[PDB]
C-alpha cells in the first residue's frame, strides 16, 4: 500500500554561483537519504538496492525539488542554502544553457500548472523506484512499488483536480525532460571534477565516483 | 558509497 | 480531435553491423516523414515547426519503432532492411552497452506487456508533439496536440485492457528511458561522424548537422 | 534541413 499522505509527509519532513550550487547539492544529499527512508517500503528493500536507487536517481530527485522550490522566483532558482541564483548569474558562470532548460522545462511548467507538494513527492517517489537501475537484486519489486505510487498519484489527481482529467499524464510527461536535464547536469559535474577548479564537497564527490 | 551506506543504516 | 484509429493507420501505412544500422536508420528517416504527415494535424503546423519537431524527435521515434518491431527477436533487433543484429554482433562492433539498454529497457518491456501497435503509435505521436523543442513558433499548440494524443491513448487502454488500470501510466513511463537511450545514440552518432570510419547516408547525415 | 524540407512539401 502507498498512501499519498505518507509521501507528502516525507516532503514536509525534509523542508562562483556554481560553487554555491554544488554546496547546496551536497547539503541536500544528506536530506535526500532522510526523505527516501520516509517513502513507504524503501527501507525494506535490500541495502544494496537502496544504494543503487539513490545513486542512480539523486540528481533527478534534487533537480525536481529545487525546481519546485523555485516556483515563486522570477527567472531564477532558490537554493537550499537560502541563496538565489538568477539566470544572468548562471549565464555569467558558463552554465546558461542548462539553467535556462531548468527554468523553461521544469520551473515554469510546475508554476503554470501549480504542481502541489503531494504531486511533487509522488513524482519523486516514481523517480526513486526506478526498476531500470542497473544491478538491482529484484527489479520486479521496484517496478511494483513504482506502480503503487502512480496508482496513488492518479487517484489523488482525479479527486483533487477533477476538472483536469489530463493532469496525471501531464505530471508524468515532465519526467523525460527531468531525465534529459539530469544527464546534462551530470556531464557538467564530471567536467567540473576533472578540471579541478570547483570545490566539490564529500557527499557530492562520492556520488561522482565510479 | 561510504557516506551513503553509513546514512542508510 | 485525435482518433486512435488514424494513429494506428499511420503506423500501418508505413510498415560492420553499425554500418547496417546506419543504413536502416537513413532508410527509415524517409518513412518517418510520411508517418508524421499521417498523424492528425501535424501537417497543419507551420513548416518551420514541423522541421523542428522531426529534427528534435527523429531518434526517439525510430528507436521506438525498431524496438517494437523486435519483440519476437531473441536477444537482438530486426532492422528495417530485413537484417537482424544480435547482441553479440553489437558487442563485437563496440556498441554493446547501449544495445543492451535497448534490449532491456525497451524491447523486453514492450514484449512483456505486449504493447500493441495503437499504443506504439500513440507513444510516438506524444514524442513527435514535443512542446519543449527549442524554437517552436507556438509551443502551446504542440502541447495541446500532445494532450489530445494521450487523452485518446488513455481511453483506448482503459477500453481494450480494463484489467490493467496502470497500463496507461506504464506506457508513458517508458518515455524517460527512450529519452536517455536516444541521447546516448546521438552521442555515438556524432562520434562516428567525427571519426570518419563509418558510412553515413545523406538524410542521417543531415540530421547530424547543426 | 534541405532533404527534410523537400520531403515535407
Ligand atoms: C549540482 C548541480 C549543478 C548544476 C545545477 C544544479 C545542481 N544541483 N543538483 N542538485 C541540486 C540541489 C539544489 C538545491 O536543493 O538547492 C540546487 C542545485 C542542485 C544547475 C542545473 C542549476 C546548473 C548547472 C549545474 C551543473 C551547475
Ligand atoms: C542510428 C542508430 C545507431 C545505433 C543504434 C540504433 C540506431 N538507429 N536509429 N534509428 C534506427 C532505425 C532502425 C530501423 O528502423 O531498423 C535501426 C536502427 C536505428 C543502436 C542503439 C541499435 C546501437 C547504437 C547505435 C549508435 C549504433
Ligand atoms: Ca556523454
Ligand atoms: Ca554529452
Amino acid at each position: 500500500d502507498m498512501p499519498v499522505e505518507r509521501i507528502l509527509e516525507a516532503e514536509l519532513a525534509v523542508e562562483d554561483p556554481v560553487t554555491n550550487i554544488c554546496q547546496a547539492a551536497d547539503k541536500q544529499l544528506f536530506t535526500l537519504v532522510e526523505w527516501a527512508k520516509r517513502i513507504p517500503h524503501f527501507s525494506e528493500l535490500p541495502l544494496d538496492d537502496q544504494v543503487i536507487l539513490l545513486r542512480a536517481g539523486w540528481n533527478e530527485l534534487l533537480i525536481a525539488s529545487f525546481s519546485h522550490r523555485s516556483i515563486a522566483v522570477k527567472d531564477g532558482i532558490l537554493l537550499a542554502t537560502g541563496l538565489h541564483v538568477h539566470r544572468n548569474s548562471a549565464h555569467s558562470a558558463g552554465v546558461g544553457a542548462i539553467f535556462d532548460r531548468v527554468l523553461t522545462e521544469l520551473v515554469s511548467k510546475m508554476r503554470d500548472m501549480q504542481m502541489d507538494k503531494t504531486e511533487l513527492g509522488c513524482l519523486r517517489a516514481i523517480v526513486l523506484f526506478n526498476p531500470d537501475s542497473k544491478g538491482l537484486s529484484n527489479p520486479a519489486e521496484v517496478e511494483a512499488l513504482r506502480e503503487k505510487v502512480y496508482a496513488s498519484l492518479e487517484a489523488y489527481c482525479k479527486h483533487k483536480y477533477p476538472e483536469q482529467p489530463g493532469r496525471f499524464a501531464k505530471l508524468l510527461l515532465r519526467l523525460p525532460a527531468l531525465r534529459s536535464i539530469g544527464l546534462k547536469c551530470l556531464e557538467h559535474l564530471f567536467f567540473f571534477k576533472l578540471i579541478g577548479d570547483t570545490p566539490i564537497d564529500t557527499f557530492l564527490m562520492e556520488m561522482l565516483e565510479a | 558509497h561510504k557516506i551513503l551506506h553509513r546514512l542508510l543504516q
